[PDB]
RNA sequence: GUUGAGGCGAAUUCGGUGAUCCUCUGCUGCCAAGAAAAGCCUCUAGCGAGCACACACACGGCCCGUACCCCAAACCGACA
RNA sequence: GGGUGGGGGAGUGAGAAUGCAGGCAUGAGUAGCGACAAGGCAAGUGAGAACCUUGCCCGCCGAAAGACCAAGGGUUCCUGGGCCAGGCCAGUCCGCCCAGGGUGAGUCGGGACCUAAGGCGAGGCCGACAGGCGUAGUCGAUGGACAACGGGUUGAUAUUCCCGUACCCGUGUGUGGGCGAGCGAAGGGGUGACGCAGGAAGGUAGCCGUACCAGUCA
RNA sequence: GGAGCUGUCAACCGAGCGUGGAUCCGAGGAUUUCCGAAUGGGGAAACCCAGCACGAGUGAUGUCGUGCUACCCGCAUCUGAAUAUAUAGGGUGCGGGAGGGAACGCGGGGAAGUGAAACAUCUCAGUACCCGUAGGAGGAGAAAACAAUUGUGAUUCCGCAAGUAGUGGCGAGCGAACGCGGAACAGGCUAAACCGCACGCAUGGGUAACCGGGUAGGGGUUGUGUGUGCGGGGUUGUGGGAGGAUAUGUCUCAGCGCUACCCGGCUGAGAGGCAGUCAGAAAGUGUCGUGGUUAGCGGAAGUGGCCUGGGAUGGUCUGCCGUAGACGGUGAGAGCCCGGUACGCGAAAACCCGGCACCUGCCUAGUAUCAAUUCCCGAGUAGCAGCGGGCCCGUGGAAUCCGCUGUGAAUCCGCCGGGACCACCCGGUAAGCCUAAAUACUCCUCGAUGACCGAUAGCGGAUUAGUACCGUGAGGGAAUGGU
């Protein structure tokens, strides 16, 4: 997964550049991690894939 | 907005086979192509006030016809061949 | 028939005259098929009259010009 | 008998042979080990004060195809 | 619709590009006229006949060159007309042209029943997007289930129309007596339900004779 | 509108209609099979099969008609599995989406042939194409801007600046900006600080408060702090509010913050003023226009003589109109024959436009100064590091801008920019949103035009034309005008 379910952050598109400066397309995927998030304490878990930026923030709970 | 059977039944077929069947009290009608035997039965029974023994239907493709602008098809038709009860009164078709 | 003169027909004889228009279109159709009517304008006229009756009947229950 | 259409209309028994067909979705052999679902039957869950059954009568049976060509002059090959 | 002159502007000049389009030559009245079954006579029709019609001879196929179904085609089917195109000739004929007509189902082949492979696929999972895959489900016969036979009839349809005789599903109304059982279709279970090869036995169709019947006297 | 008409290939007929106003033209409505996003379910598009409800029909099954019945999203309600809180899910009711469209827009993905006389950097080209997604336009837009000592002051677009500075296997090539001249101009709304109201959470009973401030008593625990909602308030870069003090002031009335007094506050209503269909808030009903669009109507002046001719619109004498000598038709070059033209009128209704009302919203309490003790300015953001992208900049000392990864601030005695960086100085206030006009485009509707074509041309298409025909299919795709 390369899309965050909270902030919608997706992959960027750019180039891998060789020493000969040949540039081929590649992606910069967000650091998407699976979380089992809860809405209220003790509640049912829901599987999301969110970026480590949202995990570092308080956007999700476990 | 109320429907009636005089619009399911379009016209009688006039042909030598039609007359041959008229001799034995069997009448062939041009009917609306989307109709079925049962509404033909009910329709004839309440239009001509007769007892319909059986209705036989045949779908007939329109004749394809050459013409100076191209080929055109005639209407596709549906005959209903209606045989009345053995003793029910003949319908008066006026010709 | 005319739209004005088919207004004095109230609610049910208007449908009943639609019924006789349908019946006469039937018979006129049959004499078309058997070739025993001379003036073929009659079924155009009758079809137009059926349309007129249907139109007026639709206006009356859509909410226009109703009345006996 | 426009040689159309009619009307009448005999005998039809006993054998032989004999299937690619039936008994046979059987039998036997084999290994490579040979659909599903509906349908039908049955069970109960359930429904149930009315039922099942017989016979007689009277009815309802829908939609689509149906012409014609098919080792072809009408299908595939530009062609009868 | 033009001419001339002062100017202005060009899709302004073709003989070639194995150039492009159309028309028309040359080859040439030449090759060919599509199987090695094979035609003939008489009569007819007709302006016109090798080819059409009729009759009769002769020949050819006959595990098809016969009769059917499916797919495919689409009116080519029948009748009546037509004959300058088409048919490898001609054509009076025609699958050509024109008009009219013609295809009748509770049981046939399909659907309204069932599912296979596979397809689509609620939600769903996955995937930057596009989208991929797929559950439930729903389609999908080439298979499973399911009730009609014989004869006649039209120019053209017939297991469809008609006759005779059936069978299947459903509906209503009566009568009789019986039970106050009866219906159970969620689900369960059984069946459905299955390969290949090989006979044998009992049979039947068909076929060949035959009792008998009816016609013929070359 | 006013006498013919029943469209056209396309003649023949047949049968009729029309001054009791047809045909025809404009507007609004009615009907509107089946398919198609197609959406009850299914399907080989235009077909098949339903369920429910209400009717019609039958003796009853058959049968007919009309509605509703896809999925997803949002909102609101009911219920709340495993499992308790609960949630997932499910039920119901309202709304909405889906698909299409010639071009123009924005964001994202993104070639190659080609050029470099090879080729990989580079080019082609952010082109083609694709994805998402609009709107009548869009995007941008209100300074973390430029500039450089006086400055300009949102954005867009046009012309320059300039093929310049630069950038480039410094090759092929690529290529700004500052600033100047124009078109058009327009600015606004959002948190907190802080303040009330309601909900939830924590703490205490004379600890304390609290009951609008002061004055006295009374009540004798519903205060205080906090998170969540509603409001106010504020929205700025000369930095932008409170919280206090000091003066000055409250349009009227009724009710309220324990009571009595002064002051004051809150609500409501009236009154007054302001604004409005808008970016800055949002809908509705009447009335009226010298209004405009969708039909149309009137509109001058030669039967002129002779000639040629089948025909005069030609020639040649003459007569006229002209706000009309545009154009076309009419038997050959017609201002005066016809349709018209100049010009002048014209609209039931619908739509558009505008006005007046009605309506809705805002204000009626603040102001000024002092002082700077306190708090406020939008975060996983900026910055920094890595890897990329983009700018003239092809990573270079790489500034500004964008993406991902890691790390990760501070709230003005902050932070960002001014081409590494530092100091000073100057400029500006990022991480929220909205915003007209000038700009782009033409499937389509009118009105014109052409030193454009004139049937091998001009559209592929004057003609069955995206037809015939060809292809399984995507696709390709003609020819044919003139009595
Ligand atoms: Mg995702
Ligand atoms: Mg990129
Ligand atoms: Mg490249
Ligand atoms: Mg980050
Ligand atoms: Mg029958
Ligand atoms: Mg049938
Ligand atoms: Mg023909
Ligand atoms: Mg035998
Ligand atoms: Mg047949
Ligand atoms: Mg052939
Ligand atoms: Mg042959
Ligand atoms: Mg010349
Ligand atoms: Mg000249
Ligand atoms: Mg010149
Ligand atoms: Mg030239
Ligand atoms: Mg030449
Ligand atoms: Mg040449
Ligand atoms: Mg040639
Ligand atoms: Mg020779
Ligand atoms: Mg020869
Ligand atoms: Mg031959
Ligand atoms: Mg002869
Ligand atoms: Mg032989
Ligand atoms: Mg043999
Ligand atoms: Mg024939
Ligand atoms: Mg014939
Ligand atoms: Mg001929
Ligand atoms: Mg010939
Ligand atoms: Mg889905
Ligand atoms: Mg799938
Ligand atoms: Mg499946
Ligand atoms: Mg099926
Ligand atoms: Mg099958
Ligand atoms: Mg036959
Ligand atoms: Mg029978
Ligand atoms: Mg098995
Ligand atoms: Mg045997
Ligand atoms: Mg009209
Ligand atoms: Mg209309
Ligand atoms: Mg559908
Ligand atoms: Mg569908
Ligand atoms: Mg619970
Ligand atoms: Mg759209
Ligand atoms: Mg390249
Ligand atoms: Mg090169
Ligand atoms: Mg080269
Ligand atoms: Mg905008
Ligand atoms: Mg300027
Ligand atoms: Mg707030
Ligand atoms: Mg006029
Ligand atoms: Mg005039
Ligand atoms: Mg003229
Ligand atoms: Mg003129
Ligand atoms: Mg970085
Ligand atoms: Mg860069
Ligand atoms: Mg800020
Ligand atoms: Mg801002
Ligand atoms: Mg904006
Ligand atoms: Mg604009
Ligand atoms: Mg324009
Ligand atoms: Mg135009
Ligand atoms: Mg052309
Ligand atoms: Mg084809
Ligand atoms: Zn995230």
């Amino acid at each position: 997964a390369a899309v965050c379910d909270i902030c919608g952050k997706g992959p960027g598109f750019g180039k891998s550049v060789s020493h000969s400066h040949r540039r081929t397309s590649r992606r910069w995927d967000p650091n998407i991690q699976t979380v089992h998030a809860v809405t209220r304490p003790g509640g049912n878990k829901k599987r999301l894939n969110v970026c480590t930026s949202c995990i570092k923030a308080g956007k999700i709970t476990r | 907005t109320l429907a009636d059977p005089r619009d399911i039944i379009l016209a009688p077929v006039i042909s030598e086979k039609s007359y041959g069947l008229l001799d034995d009290n069997v009448y062939t009608f041009l009917v609306r192509p989307d109709s079925n035997k049962t509404q033909i039965k009910i329709a004839v029974e309440k239009i001509f006030a007769v007892k319909v023994a059986s209705v036989n239907t045949a779908n007939r493709q329109g004749k394809r016809k050459r013409t100076r602008t191209g080929y055109g098809k005639r209407k596709s038709t549906k005959r209903a061949i209606v045989t009345l009860a053995p003793g029910s009164r003949p319908i008066d078709l006026f010709g | 028939v005319s739209p004005g003169e088919l207004r004095e027909l109230t609610d049910e004889e208007l449908a009943e005259r639609l019924r006789e228009s349908k019946e006469e279109l039937f018979n006129l159709r049959f004499q078309m098929a058997t070739g025993q009517l001379n003036n073929n304008r009659r079924l155009r006229t009758v079809r137009q009259e059926i349309a007129r009756i249907y139109t007026v009947l639709r206006e009356r229950e859509l909410g226009l010009a109703t009345g006996p």
